[PDB]
């Protein structure tokens, strides 16, 4: 599976779990910022590694980043 | 003289391609001044002026002149560039002036190119010429 | 910092490193990265093609020397 | 028909970025130049309004009429005043045709070489002056109020334009009015126009070119009013009509038309002294398009209840196959200017195609087919203009699949079935391409193989082991057994091309029966294959534009996208945009195949000189049906043999040829660093770039960033087909113009 | 589980469902819409939103997110829930698990693979060799 | 007043590098309709 | 393009005459530079203190003797 980390310069913007095409990305409490929630990836099993979620994110550098890993079927979006 | 080269008046092959001489422009004559002026020129085994770019003060026409000439006008093209850049970074509508160029201050900018070099000189004296290091961005390592 | 600050930014990761910005907020509260700094280089973020990035940042007072007052 | 929709004024000439909103804060980066000319011509980007859309598209059009007016008035102007049209005329075989003068700068006038008649300039290729003599122009001076004509024509289209777009410019319902339109563009803009050329051949080109055919030296004749003026000089030119402005038309109001057959012809076949078309079979010609296209143009309904609605046409068509058949596909086509763009394009580049097919081996203008400059310039252009056409008609089919599909007007008709079966489509296109690939390519590395091998009696050759085009043979067959038969009414063949003997005006050849054998057989299913590739990509592009198993919202995405990430494997180039990138290569490919295979198959087997006793001596002697199944062949007897006079080329007349076969090698090796880079790399250079800028305080404003990924892919392709194009224009125009 | 919903109106596509869907795994979509409509599906072609409870099996859960956000979010459907399947017929429920959609800040939930540094404060390969560490754990 | 909005229009760097190209351009030309094949100063 | 042009003296042609120099510095006499190695008189062909060269009538054989590929006329 990808690896993806969320790093503590989250503005809680959302924009990287609302881009997010399967569902990887949720928004947690976290009093680290002025919106009170910060981005994490409790299903990474399911991320096919698009980087849509750093092409969101506003903050620089990146606060989420995605390391592609290991190949499996989820990750590699096939339908068959 | 040098590096085997003769000039091209005791050189038979520059002779024979000059006897036919092919017309460049609209000159009835052309290709024979053209051969003439090239007759002043070190030619070689092709009869072709080949050209020598070592300072050699004599056959300094070859290189120099044009390299001074060049310098000149180049530097005074990029001084202007630089004074116009300078000078638009004040006002805060400098991106729109690159694309629309404000040409009075853009002539203004141009006309003192003619004193390009030692101006930049000063500017080497004074250290309005080279940011310092830590003004400007730079990747980490 | 206070806001309208020139500040030089001493963050690594960041594009605007070793450049000036203005503060334009300093948040009171107790957050990792209080400082909101606004340049007028923007960013690279945005989609391939797209004309145009971010100036506004985030950093902490650890990550930002105010040069002016 | 609103009334000043927009105001006239310069100030949004002042402000670049104005019909976006992205680009009109200004340049931050260096990317916004160029988005701005990648959204200058994209109307739907600009608005949300199909009205305002359509009046963009009416002004673009007037302002393109009067580009292609300009461009009609600059030939001719360079026809009067800068050629030797009179002097062509006088001898044609012994001058040939020329413009362009070149000023004598530096060098430069020695690409002026003598063409004929004392002369000296470029040597054309554009077959102007054959169109010309078979228009009935006879000296300089109509082709100078041509051109004037031109420039004012030009001129009321660009007012036109103005007028339209921010004076009176037109409703919806005036550009969705699409019976109208139709009815006035089949009988008014083509039949018309076929009349009106009729109306110029019968009373101006026919007499003319009638006179010109015999030895006259042109000048001899009158100027074209006469024989409109004076039917004594239409007497001994065809006599059997009585020739009057009343009594001369009366045996058409009555049906009596084989008094009009002296010139209204149907002969066939090529004018045995001038290699061109029968010029009354062209008049007769266009009298037929013009009555049909008037027919053709009374069928749409618009106000008097009579005709068709071409809904109702659609809508009625369905089978049982095809669930509600073409339901909705109006509405499709009346609302989307893209899903016309895309017909229209595609029809506009395989018509060019059927041009560059047919204007090679019928020349319908006199002294054109002994002309190969000017047969092979013609043929490779069009065809060159045909593919790039056929692949913006695919282009935009994907633009309007992403833009202009709505799944609510498209339910069970003909587009969503066949968008649920994209699958099956693709992939039996996939497994024809293999096929053709495999039962092409491998038959020729198969003979190079044997050839080396020498086994030469295990090739696929006329001397080994036979593929016989018998098809093609039959039907070569059937056009020359059918000027005597399901021909009656006619003399000669369609063209000589299909059988018949060696018509040969001047010392040259125009036109032989072109046979086909084994190595014609290998080309055609190359071009098949190449087709068929074409079309996979381009079909690929737009059946999956939307949606696919891998990313199923590329709607969303949109059509000119570079990728959906690195994951899911790698998702570059998934977008329909760049399905259009890869079908240029391939296009270039097939059409640059197919240019070859003409090139070749002209220079081996037909073009060439006749002898007094009568026999012909081919250019390059017969080689196509020995050389040409082989790669090594190809590579040898045509593309280092025929090169030879690109290369030589330095120090004459056709100099700027070799120059350019230089200069497009150049171009098309400096596209491979665009496509084979990526932007990450540009950019991290500039970066440093950047910092010695940064350092002596000289750093742009608006700062320097690497070209996009679909924009660097777009630079690539455009150099890529630009340097291959001129390499081969090049090549073609020096060696056909040295040995031709 | 035991998956309630009418099949939308579709005559059926080639870009379905293959083996993988039967033997590894699928997915299912189920909402309900308050009225018969026409929406796109992600193995193309248009269908027919029945009035009531809709269920589509798809084989990716990125096309069942993907049908979701540009079908039924924009047509005012946001109860919609998608499912694993597995071979045996087992069911679990996969987008809006705890009844709140991911975009939203729920008390409850707790972050999973959150970094308590910034990008530069990452350690470097170097220091960080032979080892299970890698640069970004926390 | 759109005299001055040609003005702008006409001082953009489209037309701008065109026109000054065009000028260096017939200089050069214009250089070699004068005194030609100056492969070197004469000396 | 001057040679394109029928024009082959308007090509600029550079003569390599500091790599012509170093040839020279080994021996080759071709280019009349009357240099080190190619003057008999120079204290780099004679070795003046030890007069200990030995191979240098053999190379210069080898670089005045065009047959070979040694130190090519460029
Ligand atoms: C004011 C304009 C200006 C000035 C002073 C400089 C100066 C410099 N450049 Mg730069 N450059 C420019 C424009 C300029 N550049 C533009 C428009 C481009 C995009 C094509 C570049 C691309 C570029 C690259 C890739 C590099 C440099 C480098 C350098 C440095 C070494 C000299 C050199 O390589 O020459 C070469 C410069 C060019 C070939 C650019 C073409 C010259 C342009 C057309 C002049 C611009 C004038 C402007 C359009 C009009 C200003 C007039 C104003 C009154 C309106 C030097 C300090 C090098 C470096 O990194 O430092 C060692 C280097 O690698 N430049
Ligand atoms: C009296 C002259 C006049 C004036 C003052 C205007 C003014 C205006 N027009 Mg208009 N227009 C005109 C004549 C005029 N037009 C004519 C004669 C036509 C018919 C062709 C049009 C058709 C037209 C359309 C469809 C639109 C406008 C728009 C506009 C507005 C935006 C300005 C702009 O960015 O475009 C300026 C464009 C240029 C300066 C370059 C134009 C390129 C020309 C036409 C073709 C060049 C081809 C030529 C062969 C060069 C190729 C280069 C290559 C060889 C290297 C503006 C107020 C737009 C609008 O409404 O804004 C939202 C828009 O929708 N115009
Ligand atoms: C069927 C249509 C048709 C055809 C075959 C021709 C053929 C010809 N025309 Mg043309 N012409 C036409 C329509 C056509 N015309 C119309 C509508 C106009 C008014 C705009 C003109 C105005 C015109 C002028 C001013 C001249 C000619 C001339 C000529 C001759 C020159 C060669 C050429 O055009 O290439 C052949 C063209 C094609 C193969 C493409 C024709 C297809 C058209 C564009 C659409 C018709 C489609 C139709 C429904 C079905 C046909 C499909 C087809 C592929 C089977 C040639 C015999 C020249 C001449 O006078 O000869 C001495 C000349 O100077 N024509
Ligand atoms: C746009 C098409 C067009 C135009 C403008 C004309 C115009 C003309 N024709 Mg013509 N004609 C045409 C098509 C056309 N024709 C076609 C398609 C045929 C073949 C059936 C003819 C066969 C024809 C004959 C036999 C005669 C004319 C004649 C005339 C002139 C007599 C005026 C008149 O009768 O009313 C006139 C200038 C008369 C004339 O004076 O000939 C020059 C005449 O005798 N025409
Ligand atoms: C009837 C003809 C026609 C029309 C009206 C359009 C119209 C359009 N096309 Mg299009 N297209 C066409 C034919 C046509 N196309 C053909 C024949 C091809 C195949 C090559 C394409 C492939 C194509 C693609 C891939 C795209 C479009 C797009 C578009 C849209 C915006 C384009 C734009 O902004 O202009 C901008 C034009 C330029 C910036 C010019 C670029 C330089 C050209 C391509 C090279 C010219 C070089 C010249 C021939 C010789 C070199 C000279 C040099 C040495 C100086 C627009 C609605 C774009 C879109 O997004 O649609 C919504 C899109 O991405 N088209
Ligand atoms: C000359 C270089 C080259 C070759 C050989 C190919 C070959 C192919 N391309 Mg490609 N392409 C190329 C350049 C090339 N391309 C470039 C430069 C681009 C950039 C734009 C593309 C872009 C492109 C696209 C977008 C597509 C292709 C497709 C294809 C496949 C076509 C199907 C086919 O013919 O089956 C047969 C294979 C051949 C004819 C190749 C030669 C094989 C020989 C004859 C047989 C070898 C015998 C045996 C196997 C040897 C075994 C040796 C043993 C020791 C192992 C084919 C394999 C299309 C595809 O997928 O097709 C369905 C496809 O969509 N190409
Ligand atoms: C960058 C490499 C380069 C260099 C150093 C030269 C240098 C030269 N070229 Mg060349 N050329 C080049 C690239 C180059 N060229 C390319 C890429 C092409 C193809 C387009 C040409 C095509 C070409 C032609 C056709 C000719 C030259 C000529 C010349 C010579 C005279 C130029 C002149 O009149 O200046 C004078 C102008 C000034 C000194 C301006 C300053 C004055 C103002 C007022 C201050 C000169 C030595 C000419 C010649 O006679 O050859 C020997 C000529 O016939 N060139
Ligand atoms: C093909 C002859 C033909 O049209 O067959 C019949 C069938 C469509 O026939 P229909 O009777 O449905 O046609 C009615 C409408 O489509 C025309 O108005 O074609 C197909 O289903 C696609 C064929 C696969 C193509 C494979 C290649
Ligand atoms: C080429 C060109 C040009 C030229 C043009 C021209 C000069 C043209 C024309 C034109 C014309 C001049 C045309 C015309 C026409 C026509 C027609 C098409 C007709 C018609 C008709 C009708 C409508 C008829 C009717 C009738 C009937 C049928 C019945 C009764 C009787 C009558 C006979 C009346 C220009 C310069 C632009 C430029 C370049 C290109
Ligand atoms: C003797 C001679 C020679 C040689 C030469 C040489 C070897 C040289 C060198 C040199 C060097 C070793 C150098 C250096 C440098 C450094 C630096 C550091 C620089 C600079 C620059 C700059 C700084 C610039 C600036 C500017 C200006 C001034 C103007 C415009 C703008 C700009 C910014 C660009 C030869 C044989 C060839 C020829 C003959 C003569
Ligand atoms: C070379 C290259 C670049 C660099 C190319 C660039 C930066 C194009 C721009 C170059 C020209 C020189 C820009 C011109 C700048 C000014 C407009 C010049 C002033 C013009 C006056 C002299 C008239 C990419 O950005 C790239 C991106 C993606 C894939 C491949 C590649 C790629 O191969
Ligand atoms: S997009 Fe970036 S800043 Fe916004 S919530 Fe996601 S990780 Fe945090
Ligand atoms: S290589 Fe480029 S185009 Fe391909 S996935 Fe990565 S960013 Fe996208």
């Amino acid at each position: 599976a990808h690896t993806v980390k969320i790093y503590d310069t989250c503005i809680g913007c959302t924009q990287c779990v609302r881009a997010c095409p399967t569902d990887v990305l949720e928004m947690v409490p976290w009093d680290g910022c002025k919106a009170g929630q910060i981005a994490s990836s409790p299903r990474t099993e399911d991320c096919v590694g698009c980087k849509r979620c750093e092409t969101a994110c506003p903050t620089d550098f990146l606060s989420i980043r995605v390391y592609l890993g290991a190949e499996t079927t989820r990750s590699m979006g096939l339908a068959y | 003289d040098v590096a085997g080269l003769v000039p091209c008046k005791d050189s038979p092959a520059f002779q024979k391609r000059a006897a036919a001489a092919v017309n460049t422009t609209a000159d009835p004559a052309s290709g024979q001044k053209r051969f003439e002026r090239y007759s002043q020129a070190l030619c070689g085994e092709d009869g072709l002026p080949h050209l020598v770019v070592d300072g050699r003060l004599s056959r300094a026409g070859d290189f120099l002149i044009p390299s001074a000439l060049f310098l000149f006008i180049t530097g005074w093209i990029g001084w202007v560039g630089r004074a116009y850049l300078i000078a638009v970074r004040n006002s805060g509508e400098a991106n729109e002036k690159e694309i629309i160029i404000d040409v009075p201050l853009a002539i203004k900018c141009m006309l003192t190119g003619f004193a390009w070099p030692l101006a930049a000189l000063k500017e080497l004296a004074s250290g309005e010429l080279t940011a310092k290091d830590n003004e400007i961005t730079v990747s980490p390592r | 910092v206070q806001r309208g600050s020139k500040v030089r930014i001493l963050r690594p990761e960041s594009y605007w490193y070793n450049e000036i910005g203005t503060v334009a907020s300093v948040d009171q509260s107790g957050i990792k990265y209080p400082v909101i700094v606004r340049f007028d280089k923007v960013n690279y973020t945005g989609f391939s093609g797209s004309a145009g990035g971010v100036n506004t940042n985030n950093f902490a007072l650890s990550e930002v020397e105010e040069v002016s007052a | 028909v609103d009334n000043d929709p927009v105001p006239t004024s310069f100030e949004k000439w002042a402000k670049p970025g104005h019909f976006d909103r992205t680009l009109a804060r200004g340049p931050q980066t260096t990317t916004w130049i160029w988005n701005l000319h990648a959204l200058a011509h994209d109307f739907d980007t600009h608005t949300s309004d199909l009205e305002d859309i359509s009046r963009k598209i009416f002004s673009a059009h007037f302002g393109h009429l009067a580009v292609v007016f300009i461009w009609l008035s600059g030939m001719y102007f360079h026809g009067a005043k800068f050629s030797n049209y009179e002097a062509w005329l006088a001898d044609p075989t012994g001058i040939k045709p020329s413009a362009q003068v070149v000023w004598p700068i530096v060098g430069q006038g020695i690409l002026n070489g003598d063409v004929g008649g004392g002369f000296h300039g470029i040597q054309i290729t554009s077959g102007l002056f054959q169109l010309w003599r078979a228009s009935g122009i006879t000296n300089e001076f109509q082709l100078y109020c041509t051109a004037i004509g031109g420039l004012v024509m030009a001129g009321l289209m660009l007012f036109a334009g103005w007028f339209h777009y921010h004076k009176r410019a037109p409703k919806l319902e005036w550009f969705q009015n699409v019976e109208s339109m139709l009815n006035h563009h089949l009988a008014g803009l083509l039949g018309l126009g076929s009349l009106g050329w009729a109306g110029h051949q019968i009373h101006v080109s026919l007499p003319i070119n009638q006179l010109l055919d015999a030895g006259v030296a042109a000048k001899d004749i009158p100027l074209p009013h006469e024989f409109i003026l004076n039917p004594s000089l239409m007497a001994e030119l065809y006599p059997n009509i009585n020739w009057g402005v009343f009594s001369g038309v009366i045996p058409f109001f009555t049906f009596n038309w084989a008094a009009y057959s002296d010139f209204l012809t149907f002969k066939g076949g090529l004018n045995p002294v001038t290699g061109g078309l029968w010029l009354s079979d062209t008049a007769h010609h266009h009298v037929a398009i013009a009555v049909l296209f008037i027919i053709a143009g009374h069928m749409y309904r618009t106000n008097w209840g009579i005709g068709h609605s071409l809904k109702e046409i659609l809508e009625a068509h369905k089978g049982p196959f095809t669930g509600t058949g073409h339901k909705g596909l109006y509405e499709v086509l009346t609302t989307s200017w893209h899903a016309q763009l895309a017909i229209n394009l595609a029809m506009m580049g395989s018509l060019s195609i059927i041009v560059a097919q047919h204007m090679y081996a019928m020349p319908p203008y006199p002294y054109l087919a002994t002309d190969y400059p000017t047969q092979l310039s013609l043929f490779t252009h069009h065809m060159w203009i045909g593919g790039f056409l056929i692949v913006g008609g695919a282009a935009h089919g994907a633009i309007f699949f992403v833009r202009d599909y709505d799944p609510a007007v498209n339910q069970n008709n003909v587009l969503d079935r066949v968008l649920r079966h994209r699958d099956a489509i693709i992939s039996h296109l996939n497994w024809v391409c293999i096929f053709l690939g495999f039962h092409s390519f491998g038959l020729y590395v198969h003979n190079d193989t044997m050839r080396a091998f020498g086994r030469p009696q295990d090739m696929f050759s006329d001397t080994g082991i036979q593929l016989q085009p018998v098809f093609a043979q039959w039907v070569q067959h059937l056009h020359t057994l059918a000027p005597g038969g399901t021909a009656p009414n006619a003399a000669a063949t369609a063209s000589v091309a299909f059988g018949g003997d060696v018509v040969a005006v001047g010392g040259k050849v125009a036109m032989m029966p072109i046979a086909l054998g084994t190595a014609d057989f290998l080309v055609h299913h190359i071009h098949a294959f190449t087709i068929h590739v074409t079309v996979l990509i381009l079909l690929k592009g737009v059946l999956f534009a939307r949606s696919s198993r891998l990313i199923p919202d590329k709607a969303n995405l949109g059509f000119r996208f570079p990728c959906d990430g690195p994951g899911r494997g790698g998702t570059c180039q998934v977008s329909g945009w760049d399905h259009v990138f890869l079908g240029l290569f391939w296009m270039y490919n097939c059409i640059s195949v197919v240019i070859f295979h003409f090139s070749w198959k002209m220079q081996s087997d037909v073009w060439g000189t006749v002898a007094p006793d009568g026999t012909v001596s081919h250019i390059t002697g017969g080689n196509f049906a020995q050389s040409a199944i082989t790669i090594n062949g190809w590579l040898r007897d045509f593309l280092w043999a025929q090169a030879s006079q690109v290369i030589g080329s330095y120090g004459s007349a056709l100099s700027a040829y070799g120059l350019l076969f230089l200069g497009a090698h150049f171009v098309w090796a400096f596209s491979l660093m665009f496509l084979f880079s990526g932007r990450g790399y540009w950019q991290e250079l500039i970066e440093s770039i950047v910092w010695a800028h940064n350092k002596l305080k000289v750093a742009p404003a608006i700062q320097p960033r690497a070209l996009s990924i679909i924009q660097g892919r777009a630079v690539g392709v455009a150099h890529y087909l630009l340097g291959g194009i001129a390499t081969t224009w090049a090549f073609f125009l020096a060696r056909i113009i040295s040995v031709g | 589980t035991t998956l309630t919903g009418q099949p939308p109106l579709y005559g059926g596509s080639t870009g379905g469902l293959l083996s993988k869907a039967d033997i590894e795994e699928k997915y299912a979509i189920t909402w309900t819409s308050p009225k018969e409509q026409v929406f796109e599906m992600p193995t193309a072609g248009a269908a027919v939103m029945r009035e009531g409870e809709n269920l589509v099996y798809l084989a990716r859960k990125e096309q069942c997110l993907a049908l979701a956000a540009q079908q039924l979010r924009p047509r005012k459907i946001n109860d919609y829930k998608i499912y694993r399947i597995f071979p045996d017929g087992e069911t679990v429920l996969l987008h809006p698990k705890d009844g709140v959609f991911p975009e939203k800040v729920n008390q409850g939930r707790e972050a999973v693979n959150t970094v308590p540094r910034s990008i530069g404060q990452n350690p470097n390969p170097a220091q960080l060799k032979f080892s299970g560490k890698k640069p970004y754990d926390p | 007043m759109q005299t001055k909005h040609l003005l702008t229009y006409l001082s953009t760097a489209p037309v701008l590098a065109a026109l000054w190209m065009t000028i260096t351009a017939g200089i050069l030309i214009e250089f070699n309709r004068f005194y030609p094949d100056l492969l070197f100063h004469p000396l | 393009v001057v040679v394109a042009f029928g024009t082959p003296e308007k090509q600029i042609l550079i003569e390599p005459v500091f790599a012509q120099f170093i040839q020279a510095a080994h021996g080759k006499l071709l280019y009349g530079f009357d240099t080190l190695l190619s003057n008999p008189d120079s204290i780099a062909a004679t070795a003046w203190p030890n007069y200990g060269n030995v191979w240098l009538p053999g190379w210069l054989d080898a670089i005045n003797s065009g047959n070979n590929s040694l130190f090519l006329t460029i």
